[PDB]
């Protein structure tokens, strides 16, 4: 809950500043705040199985309808499984309990579908290096609204992908930063406090208000 | 109402 509370305080602070009514948006850029991980792809098959996704390192995961999670590392071999009760286990495609067979199969189908048919969000973004403190995160929560899909990762990052104009936000409450991908697929990363200081355009402002609403929802559930 | 993220 601490990640989301932080993010809520950060966003509330920036938004209360009315950053589009001030402009020096480029002064808010902090190139060292680029995220390590985001969701590059997703498939909502919640009608049947659940939500499959791919992170920018090409690792993949599924959050199944039964609230368990299966994660495949980008080595294409190592698996992490998380029961509904939180119990984690570590396995491989090569060595796994019979009980996981089905889910492993489903994960591979998701992988196929995503690899062949979908483009990568942030294809033009080199992710931050990242070190021993940043292990592979998994999808902790997700939902879709009238306007966007909201993806909350276990490292606290919250990603919001807007349906109409393909614009996207990746918020990190550890770095206190936001990456904005616009309709040109240009991306910039800002320190939220610096956005409080120098302000920003109307589009980013609006999307950060919507983001604050989404974080309140995530905190609410 | 997309089934998935932005396709190729």
């Amino acid at each position: 809950d601490c990640h989301l509370s932080d993010m809520l305080q950060q966003l509330h602070s920036v938004n209360a500043s009315k950053p589009s009514e001030r402009v020096r948006q480029e002064e808010a850029e902090d190139p060292a705040c680029i995220p390590i991980f985001w969701v590059s792809k997703w498939v909502d098959y919640s009608d049947k199985y659940g939500l499959g996704y791919q992170l920018c390192d090409n690792s993949v995961g599924v959050l199944f309808n039964d609230s368990t999670r299966l994660i495949l590392y980008n080595d294409g071999d190592s698996l992490q499984y998380i029961e509904r009760d939180g119990t984690e286990s570590y396995l491989t495609v090569s060595s796994h309990p019979n009980s996981l067979m089905k889910k492993i199969t489903l994960l591979k189908y998701f992988r196929n579908y995503m690899s062949e048919h979908l483009l990568k969000a942030g294809a033009n973004i080199t992710p931050r290096e990242g070190d021993e403190l940043a292990r592979l995160p998994y999808l902790r929560t997700w939902f879709r609204t009238r306007s966007a899909i909201i993806l909350h990762l276990s490292n606290g990052s919250v990603q919001i992908n807007f349906f109409q104009d393909h614009t996207k936000l990746i918020l990190c409450p550890l770095m206190a930063a936001v990456t904005y991908i616009d309709e040109k697929r240009d991306f910039r990363t800002y320190r939220l406090s610096l956005l409080e200081e120098y302000g920003c355009c109307k589009e980013l402002a609006s999307r950060l208000r919507y983001a604050r609403t989404m974080v309140d929802k995530l905190l609410s559930s | 109402a997309a089934f998935s993220s932005t396709p190729k």
